[PDB]
RNA sequence: GACGGGGAAUCAGGGUUCGAUUCCGGAGAGGGAGCCUGAGAAACGGCUACCACAUCCAAGGAAGGCAGCAGGCGCGCAAAUUACCCACUCCCGACCCGGGGAGGUAGUGACGAAAAAUAACAAUACAGGACUCUUUCGAGGCCCUGUAAUUGGAAUGAGUCCACUUUAAAUCCUUUAACGAGGAUCCAUUGGAGGGCAAGUCUGGUGCCAGCAGCCGCGGUAAUUCCAGCUCCAAUAGCGUAUA
């Protein structure tokens, strides 16, 4: 415990993990491209509500 | 290669001077320097390269045009007479004193620190 | 006081709702078909048309048989035609209203190359103007975004200094020569 | 309207002028009280020195208790009471630390669940509190 | 918390707010007062009286007013080189010929405005898409469409680096030699992911504690809102906060 109202208590107690090296991600005008191919030509016809792209259930 | 058109070509008589804009074609080369030039002005005109003054050469977009005036005299002394004197420093005939304004501004205050004949003394 | 100029304006308009789906759909569509950089173009060009909207709803507004309302018609009808968005046979002024912005958006230099068979993609024509290996009438442009007119469409070709066009080769091929030449001698 | 003559404008102008001092941001920014009364002044950022930390606490509907600080003013050297943002920020503050306070978000107004404060810190120490957060820059020694 | 105006922002139409600020006019050189010269001054880079402040001093006296250009202190959220030149524009003088911190030039400069890099092509990787078909199985995939640290070739730009050009001499831009990129490490950030309002009931930790939240509200030992990672959404060399 030590005391209740500690400052910098969760922020201290929480694990800490790093980042991931990963490649760089496309800028400028290629991140459009992919973003109006990805959102407009790849996709099917399909019914009901659309789904989200960050949809993980 | 290089070649060298006219444009609004007019004489002045009672500048006794020529004047001119001068077009430049050098395609696949760098900007010409302007000795070149004074000597192919000196001879389409029939002039000798002494009397010949070019200015102004800005460099367009692309390559293989520059546009620049060109100064064209009847003898040495007359061109000598109404020139600017920064033209005659860069073709070698003129020469400025080389002090700079600060301590000429600070030896005229010294001059008029005193009074007399003393005054030149002051200033060395 | 100094003399400067201290004249400029703003090109461009920023829509008063930030975060809908429709609007942001049909954006990003043009981005993606004409291949331009961000939203910043299609509201500059949309920010053109509107006040070229805007000054044609004003003349129409003016009664008919007045000078300034047919000579200022007759003028931006004449510059209209001129940049290559409208047809002879349309010569009037009621008919600039019913425009869009994809015809604006079609004399573009980008699109332009793209349709005349100079470039595989869009977005490998805009890599080309940008790139310096084309010329408008004997003059390089690097600017995608030239707007061109009517009788300049004809004239555009490879620049001279520009492997693609005929002249000297690239660093890369004079490389890749220089490599062999080392490794052959 | 209702004074509707032809030769009536100093009637809609007299009582537009009395039913404009009749609202509250128009009183609000054309009389000397809300800024004489204001600590800021007129200004948008301040600059100031802590004197003491006090933990105030929250609302009704909430349980909390809010890190905050009490500083004196430079330019005219009254008290108000301030309110450190972030997790963990008040380590980084020390007695008679100077700090640069600005807004709370709606204009002079109570935000949220803290009673009776009306002004956040930015920046302590000369730097940034975002910088002391993220890592980037640290106190002068 | 008033210099005025020509103006600026916002704008269906009507309006609201600002205008110290380069052009015009007025006022002042700490504040009042008086005056000489001169055509024109109550001039302050002219003089004189006062107080406030202030320099040197053998103590008897002597010398001043950066709200000019740089720069220093103080102040405050808040604002730049103790640089070069009269060559461009004009002004003044006995005057083509001398002077000009007026001015011009460069440096600092993310107030702001305009343009515009951070990729593309070719083949393999493996899923679909239009045409007579194989009910549904392979296939023309020759006509495409896409992305996976698969590979190989065409290209130029930042930066280094001669020259030329520009300029009073430069510098900047442009022209231009020789160099200069495969994960092209030459590595794009800023605020968010409950509703307003585009975008996870993903995973681990705390457990009305830490904290988030402009508003409604979220946290009570299974948090779609906290603290961290992954995915993604918005603008993009720009984004967020506070104020009028």
């Amino acid at each position: 415990h030590g005391s209740l109202a500690r400052v910098g208590k969760v922020r201290g107690q929480t694990l800490k993990v790093a980042k991931q090296e990963k490649k760089k991600k496309r800028t400028g005008r290629a991140k459009r491209r992919m973003q109006y191919n990805r959102r407009f030509v790849n996709v099917v016809p399909t019914f009901g509500k659309k789904k989200g792209p960050n949809a993980n259930s | 290669t290089v070649t060298i058109r006219t444009r609004k070509f007019m004489t002045n008589r009672l500048l006794q001077r020529k004047q001119m804009v001068i077009d430049v074609l050098h395609p696949g080369k760098a900007t010409v320097p302007k000795t070149e030039i004074r000597e192919k002005l000196a001879k389409m005109y029939k002039t000798t390269p002494d009397v010949i003054f070019v200015f102004g050469f800005r460099t367009h977009f692309g390559g293989g045009k520059t546009t620049g005036f060109g100064m064209i005299y009847d003898s040495l002394d007359y061109a000598k007479k109404n020139e600017p004197k920064h033209r005659l420093a860069r073709h070698g005939l003129y020469e400025k004193k080389k002090t700079s304004r600060k301590q000429r501004k600070e030896r005229k205050n010294r001059m008029k620190k005193v009074r007399g004949t003393a005054k030149a003394n002051v200033g060395a | 006081p100094v003399a400067r100029s201290w004249v400029c304006r703003k090109t461009y308009v920023t829509p008063r709702r930030p975060f809908e789906k429709s609007r942001l759909d049909q954006e990003l569509k043009l981005i993606g078909e004409y291949g331009l950089r961000n939203k910043r173009e299609v509201w500059r060009v949309k920010f053109t048309l509107a006040k070229i909207r805007k000054a044609a709803r004003e003349l129409l507004t003016l009664d008919e048989k007045d000078p300034r309302r047919l000579f200022e018609g007759n003028a931006l009808l004449r510059r209209l035609v001129r940049i290559g968005v409208l047809d002879e046979g349309k010569m009037k002024l009621d008919y600039i209203l019913g425009l869009k912005i994809e015809d604006f958006l079609e004399r573009r230099l980008q699109t332009q190359v793209f349709k005349l068979g100079l470039a595989k993609s869009i977005h490998h024509a805009r890599v080309l103007i940008r790139q310096r290996h084309i010329r408008v009438r004997k003059q390089v442009v690097n600017i995608p975004s030239f707007i061109v007119r009517l009788d300049s469409q004809k004239h555009i070709d490879f620049s001279l200094r520009s492997p693609y066009g005929g002249g000297r080769p690239g660093r890369v091929k004079r490389k890749n020569a220089k490599k062999g030449q080392g490794g052959a001698g | 309207g209702k004074c509707r003559g032809l030769r009536t404008a100093r009637k809609l102008r007299s009582h537009r002028r009395d039913q404009k001092w009749h609202d509250k941001q128009y009183k609000k920014a054309h009389l000397g009280t809300a800024l004489k009364a204001n600590p800021f002044g007129g200004a948008s950022h301040a600059k100031g020195i802590v004197l003491e930390k006090v933990g105030v606490e929250a609302k009704q509907p909430n349980s909390a208790i809010r890190k905050c600080v009490r500083v004196q003013l430079i330019k005219n050297g009254k008290k108000i009471t301030a309110f450190v943002p972030n997790d963990g920020c008040l380590n980084f503050i020390e007695e008679n630390d100077e700090v640069l306070v600005a807004g709370f978000g709606r204009k002079g107004h109570a935000v949220g669940d803290i009673p009776g404060v009306r002004f956040k810190v930015v920046k302590v120490a000369n730097v940034s509190l975002l910088a002391l957060y993220k890592g980037k820059k640290e106190r002068p020694r």
